């Protein structure tokens, strides 16, 4: 049910082959952007949308 | 009338699959297993849709599925439909069906769909009409009644914006698979499978050939063979080597090398302004790794180029820094630099003047495409002086890239002399003895520091600091 899902909103757009060497320049990037939103939304709380 | 004979076309006669491979013998499992399928109560799905760039053979995947599914194959374009007359189209597709329906168990391709799946009221004329009726009447025929749970239909299409949301809705066309351009091993596959008809050498490495031609379909690559046939009889040599394919990849991505009469200092020209260009791209990071340097003029380009080929993985994502457009920018204003440190101001050539609004243009597309720091971004303000100000900055950009330009030639004179001297004497030039002058009179470029070493550096700061802080908290409190 949570593949069917995630075809049938549609997701995925480039529809390739998904095998490609992440850099960690941009892992890191990623994952410091999520980060900060966790950060800003837990110090100002969203009283509908955690 | 619409059914075709002899669709001997597999999976094996077609590279570049990939794992839309398994969803092709999906649907030869939906042809085949399909009693367990509805056994267990799931309507086998009619609409599947291939969406991608021209050229990599949507149609020979049709008659690749077809023939393995073992059904009859239908193949009809999508143009005959539309016509000047109103309810032929409709008939035909009442006939293409109704064939197909009776010929069952088959499968049916309709290519480009996007002639006649066009959103209906975006043209006013009676071919709109008739696209409407022939719409309407495939859509009937689709869904509309019951009658067809063996019939399935295959399409190929382009542009997957232009069609009916109507003809998207599930149980018409829900399965949509995109083919996308054949990466490296996609490319070394498609020319491996072309090539299997002609005589072909042990020592061929296709890995070469693949990493020159990037980003190209497979029909390029189809072409790359059909020029690995016609160009080896002018030497007549034995057996077919890479450096023909090579050769031949270099005449197709730019045009076929023909020769002028030409003078020393036109030789001298082009020679300083690829000999700028190089230079200023191997001391920046995004544009290192020049492969070729040649002032041949080829179809198009008198002038001759600089071959690099960067990471293509930021670039299409959007990951490119701030600062990697400033590389480029002062890139495109190095021939312009080279041509004033050369000649003199007042003999200014207008030989750069392709790459020098490059330049500008690229400065105008950072300067509001928010990557700046006047504020913070803010491509868009409301009073006529930010409004004002907004192109102040791209040209005050300009001049510092230009003046980083003249810098960096400025530090780079005998390198400069010889690379030119090299290039009017040999009129071209490959990365290894490139790169050994660039060695052999190179000044220094000290390299700034990649993310990690400053994420690194300011998390050990950051650490110092926080445990400072928890000592001047315990031993004030302790």
């Amino acid at each position: 049910l949570l593949e069917a899902l995630k075809r049938q909103k549609g997701t995925f757009e480039t529809g390739q082959e998904d095998s490609t060497e992440v850099p960690e320049e941009l892992k890191l990037r990623l994952a410091y952007r999520e980060a900060a939103v966790a950060v800003l939304a837990c110090y100002l709380p969203d009283q509908y949308r955690p | 009338e619409y059914l075709e004979r002899g669709v001997d076309v597999k999976f094996t006669d077609v590279a570049g699959l990939g794992k839309i491979r398994l969803e092709l013998e999906e649907i030869v499992k939906f042809f085949t297993h399909g009693e367990m399928y509805r056994r267990r109560g799931v309507k086998i799905p009619g609409g599947i849709l291939l969406c991608g760039p021209p050229g990599v053979g949507k149609t020979l995947l049709a008659k690749a599925v077809a023939g393995e599914a073992g059904v009859n194959f239908f193949s009809i374009s999508a143009s005959q439909f539309v016509e000047i007359y109103v309810g032929v189209g409709a008939s035909r597709v009442r006939a293409l069906y109704q064939e197909a329906r009776e010929n069952a168990p088959s499968v049916v391709f309709i290519d480009e769909l996007d002639a006649v799946g066009r959103e209906r009221g975006l043209i006013k004329g009676s071919g709109g009409q008739e696209r409407d009726a022939t719409l309407n009447q495939l859509l009937v025929s689709l869904d509309g009644f019951e009658g067809r749970g063996e019939v399935i239909t295959i399409a190929s299409t382009n542009r997957p914006d232009i069609l009916d949301p109507a003809l998207v809705r599930p149980g018409r066309f829900d399965r949509k698979i995109f083919i996308p351009k054949p990466g490296l091993i996609g490319r070394m596959e498609i020319l491996q499978v072309h090539a299997r008809k002609k005589p072909m050498a042990e020592d061929l490495d296709y890995m070469a050939v693949a990493s020159m031609t990037d980003g190209m379909v497979g029909a390029e690559l189809a072409n790359i063979v059909e020029i690995a046939a016609i160009n080896m009889m002018r030497d007549g040599r034995t057996e077919l080597t890479t450096d023909d394919l090579l050769q031949a990849a270099q005449i197709e991505e730019r045009g076929m090398l023909d020769r002028k009469d030409r003078s020393l200092e036109t030789w001298r020209q082009v020679a300083i302004n690829e000999a700028a260009m190089a230079v200023v791209a191997v001391n920046f990071p995004d544009m290192k790794n020049i492969e070729f340097l040649t002032i041949n003029p080829r179809a198009g380009r008198e002038l001759g180029y600089v071959r690099v080929k960067m990471d293509h993985i930021k670039f299409k994502e959007g990951m490119l820094s701030r600062q990697s457009i400033l590389d480029h920018i002062t890139v495109q204003l190095a021939p312009r630099a080279a041509d004033e440190l050369w000649y003199g101001e007042d003999q200014l050539s207008t030989i750069w003047a392709e790459t020098s609004d490059n330049a500008r243009s690229a400065a105008r597309s950072l300067v509001l495409g928010g990557l700046s720091d006047k504020h913070h971004g803010l491509n868009n303000f409301w009073v006529a002086d930010r409004i004002n100000d907004i192109d102040v900055e791209a040209l005050r950009i300009l001049n510092m890239c230009y003046e980083r330009a003249k810098e960096i030639l400025g530090r780079n004179r005998t390198l400069m002399d010889e690379v030119v001297e090299k290039l009017v004497q040999k009129k071209s030039l490959t990365k290894q003895e490139f790169f050994t002058l660039v060695e052999l009179y190179g000044s220094s470029k000290p390299m700034p520091p990649s993310i990690l070493e400053l994420r690194k550096i300011k998390r050990l700061e950051l650490e110092e600091m926080v445990l400072k802080l928890d000592m001047t908290t315990a031993r004030n409190s302790s």
